[PDB]
């Protein structure tokens, strides 16, 4: 069983999105208005699932052919995760949502009038090296509009989920790419109040990653909270 | 002051979470081993119980896409953090609402009790997190049990809440579901009866 | 008895922190929804007690002896109280309260497991002189854990309380050190908005003041509403 | 235009703020000579009156921590601001919730009507400043009696009120507390019957 | 036994403080008046004592420890070892003595006026692990007066001794705390002409390593002379 | 051209050296093990021997808060470097000068001849570091031995040191206390017969 | 930290400092009053003396340049501050030295004991002020009496030295000049037995 030999750096709320965003419409009626309490570390939230045991099937993270081939812009999506001393975060669970070239999202409730795509589902899954690093083959995602604001367009993203070593470590995100001008007017990107924190969430072109005459690439590292051992407890 | 790199920032889940975390539901096809919401297998040691909820917002609707995470330890208060299908029990599991109903079920065992730090014994508790569009960072919570008040009354967690009435957010109601052993755990994002969220 | 020939000048209330904010978690619950009345100035907030006559102890202003000796930095703290249009205000009380070196404090409540220090107290009150002066002797304070996010630590520093020609005038703050590296984390100071406004609450250190082998000296002077005659009402 | 000084910045008095301004209450030994609760000796002229309340946060909580200070006329209508514990009235008290029951009290006599700027009269009131941890600047507010009914109707201040139902919320209710003739006034700092506070 | 397999890279005299500074009076008649005379580095040079073997007690390294509990700041001051390549200084002895929260040491010839504190000595030792680090559990020592100039005053600081791999390497230095406005003022201090090595000797607080509701934590990294290969000798 | 990082920059040792390094004279209670002045047992190998000495500051008055480090090779010529209470002789060992009489003193034996890097034979020598209070970096010198003066003249490391005068004032004068072979080797930090210091 | 104005930088008096403050000296017209070198008036209380003494450079030359001023306490240990030659005794006077012979003079009396600030007596003393060419800033010095050494083992001012012999500067030694009582202080700027000089 797990065991309570860590600690994890502590969040800074003023880094990430706070719970009340006006802009953002939905988060008026689903944000608390109390305070959260904070508590102590304990096993319970030192602690989280090991995935190394799940069975991966062979493309999970082939969106090309885990689904002919989907229409759009071939791409690979690699970086590492890491965590805030900058130390690699071997063998974590990296989970990836995405819609389709033209925006169209494979979900029920997706009725935007862009087509699905025959060949393209949009998850992938992979489990970091020892080194930290994970990479997923993929086509670029085009922007998407929803009903928030009455001309608001979600800039091409690509959603991201990752384990980490605790629950405490845990991280819902989305990726956006390089460049897109939709970026500074989406009210989401926009619940982040520091614009350096945006810029972590903006992939980069990676021209050295690419396959010549085949596809593009772009770089995406994940900073997860800093682990230290407990000293004078 | 020593500043360290600093933590990615979260975003929220959006609407189509579904299609990362929650294929079935999504209503697509599932890949061959999926992390869903059955933590225990029939012949797992313990005290099998079926735990149900509803996700209410700040004018009192149902929330009927939202996507919670669960952590707890088994029956011997112990937590298994090696993943596996084959397991007869997993500490993890993962849920959803229905968009229709917006109910959560979720099939697992009373978990055991584990000290906390200091060595002080929690009362068996279930941890959560929960993510839907309109939040930008997960909430973090706890769930108890309303069959446990001696431990309840003693728990070092439960008692960092200021108000006695606060505290009652977290008991989950002993009830039955087919003749079958559950409790009720609703959550109340805002307003009356707000569900207390924990920072750690 | 009190006489109406006074007027005050209006707070600023964007200078003082507002009731409401967020990151001083025990604010959500205590501040008021519904804006504040504003009403005229009458006798009622005009006038205030002259404490002239409280009969205070020889020691009152002395944490070192008003309690051997307690462990700490020797320090006096000393200043004017003035108004905005730069008058003293003589003979106006100065009451301050604060932890031992070790950021415990001498009330019940207090559970932190730093230990009291058998020889402090940590209260002390002095009236102004004639010339709008106070000066008190004490320990610098040592910063303290408290509930609010899951790490956060009040800087070091000293309550005060001082009353002024009336109750329109009356004001509780804190003082702070300066150079203290806690001070722009606290989610207290930050309850402040303008920077400069911070300033304000900074004690200098002050060399020409101290005693040679035997204690430093801090620096902190006090603003209240400037006071004005009525004219044409 | 012109710019004075600053003045200096409020901050919360916190959650000690018993062991410099009320020693008893923080269970610490006292002075020779303190700022309490008692501003008529039982010789004083006037009609003798006790006063207490509770204050409620916004969740309809008791506010245990808090502490006042009290300024009103003497029963002619005279404000008394020469302190001293030999005198039989002292304009000026203090006060403080208790730990346990939340209430404070204060002994004193009716204050006699006072005039506004403008020479009208405004009804037989207390000033009132409220003082606690969570509460950055202190909140002003005005104890009105509920058998000044008809001196009430004409106040100049409580007039300034605009919704009515809101001049109510500074009308203390007459009561008897062991046979003597008190006055209960509760302040709510936040929501529903939520006190007016004033600005000046 | 010891053998000359390595040279040290030439200290800087200009860097770390002359031997003449005069407003450090003592130094006047403490300093040589002829040049130091160059040696080329021999055995004798280049080897020194190796500690592992050396047995520590319990609590060596834990200054609330190892004399009820001492009144004070309660504070973890940690860091690492490294030599000017950056290669870190594994199994090195760490030594430190330092005042009471009063600016008073437990010391026959200490005569100040500030209290000694019965739970309190103010020595502490550790070897430095695999990696280089080291870590001391303590109080915050209180500035003290001194008998230079009419009003001097030490700043906080912290007496550090460090072995490293050989007698060429060992340094005797002290620690200051972030922010403290005494550090300016410092005629020791001042001993070192260039400001950028004065930065050198700040510990910052460090945050991440606090444990909450318990102690802070400052940072402190020490460098030695960098170590390398005889070559072409 | 190329730049490493910087050393960390010395500062003096003050006056309550002690405290730290040199406990009994701090007069303060030891620890189990303490690093001290005796590097040879009664049953080490080699030439027992006495040495003690006075440190002078350029007033011509004694320096009463000095310490000292010293490191030197075994009768062998061999560099001890594993120190351990245990050893029947450590290359290293502290010393401190009295706060009364000034005099420092260490029990060791006449060290062996260490050949310098280009092959060629050094005198014996002991290799000592003093730190004080107006010593802002520590001064590095080294002990020869008036009985080997054939070693001496032949030394490759005297032999930098331009004038022969300068040489004397590294040889310690040969004694005897309590019938005891000793040494003297005073230190005179500056003016007349200052003592050579060395960079390295 | 809090600054106050920047006090005037000293400047050397030069080496016609006379013309401004020892007009007799520099061969010129005296006014109608001038402050000399004659501190006492024959019918002064205590006991007469005369001070006399040479002023030393480093490089053991006479000073021939120099301009004193002296403070000190009258017989009954008393500062008398109101300057007036119609006084009997003056606690402040003048003197310089001869272009000629280097030797300056002053007519006064035995100094009372005085109390430090913390209440403890200090021995009889002369509190000295020197000015001259290549002086930058003045240097301030105390002349003790060879004959009270019972009170100078005791001075807290002369124990404040660190060095015995240093202390020694500080002493004048009696004489008799024409019968009269004197006392010698020779002033050593730098060097061999430099006299001991002050900050306050
Ligand atoms: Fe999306
Ligand atoms: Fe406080
Ligand atoms: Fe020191
Ligand atoms: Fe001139």
């Amino acid at each position: 069983p797990a065991q309570d030999n860590s600690r994890f750096v502590i969040r800074d709320r003023n880094w990430h999105p706070k719970a009340l965003t006006p802009d953002y419409k939905t988060s008026i009626a689903r944000s608390p208005r109390q305070a959260l309490v904070s508590i102590p570390q304990s096993i319970s939230e030192t602690t989280g699932p090991n995935f190394s045991h799940l069975g991966f099937g062979a493309h999970d993270h082939d969106l090309l052919l885990n689904f002919g081939l989907p229409i759009g812009e071939r791409i690979i999506v690699a970086g590492r995760v890491v965590d805030q001393y900058g130390k690699p975060v071997p063998n974590t669970l990296v989970e990836m949502w995405q819609a389709n070239a033209g925006g169209r999202y494979r979900h029920k409730n997706d009725r935007y009038l862009a087509p699905l795509d025959p060949n393209f589902g949009g998850v992938g899954r992979c489990l970091t090296d020892s080194d930290g690093y994970y990479s997923f083959r993929t086509i670029k995602p085009g922007p998407y509009p929803w009903r928030n604001g009455p001309n608001d367009w979600r800039p091409a993203h690509i959603h991201f989920g990752i384990s980490g070593p605790s629950i405490a470590t845990k991280l819902i995100t989305q990726l956006y790419f390089e460049g897109d001008p939709l970026i500074p007017m989406c009210p989401i990107v926009k619940s982040i109040a520091n614009p350096e924190a945006v810029q972590q969430l903006i992939a980069k072109l990676d021209m050295n990653n690419a396959n010549p005459m085949d596809c593009l690439a772009y770089r995406f590292d994940i900073v997860l909270r800093g682990q230290r051992k407990t000293h004078f407890e | 002051p020593i500043e360290l790199l600093p933590e990615t920032p979260s975003q929220t889940a959006g609407p189509y979470v579904h299609i990362g975390l929650a294929l079935e539901a999504a209503g697509n096809p599932t890949r061959d081993q999926e992390i869903w919401n059955r933590l225990a297998k029939p012949d797992a040691p313990g005290e099998h119980i079926l735990l149900l909820g509803q996700v209410y917002d700040g004018n009192g609707h149902l929330v009927r896409d939202s996507f919670l995470e669960v952590w707890q330890a088994d029956a011997n208060g112990e937590y298994q953090d090696a993943y596996n299908l084959e397991n007869a029990f997993n500490s993890f599991g993962r849920t959803a609402t229905t968009f229709d109903a917006g109910e959560w079920t979720l099939h697992t065992v009373k978990p055991g009790v584990v000290n906390n730090a200091a060595g002080v014994p929690m009362a068996p508790h279930i941890n959560i997190s929960l993510f839907a569009r309109g939040i930008n960072i997960h909430l973090h919570t706890r769930l108890y049990f309303d069959d446990e008040a001696q431990a309840n009354a003693k728990c070092p967690v439960l008692n960092l809440i200021e108000q006695p009435q606060r505290r009652e957010t977290l008991i989950a109601k002993r009830c039955e579901v087919d003749g079958k052993t559950a409790y009720r755990f609703d959550i109340r994002i805002q307003g009356e009866g707000e569900t207390v969220f924990f920072d750690f």
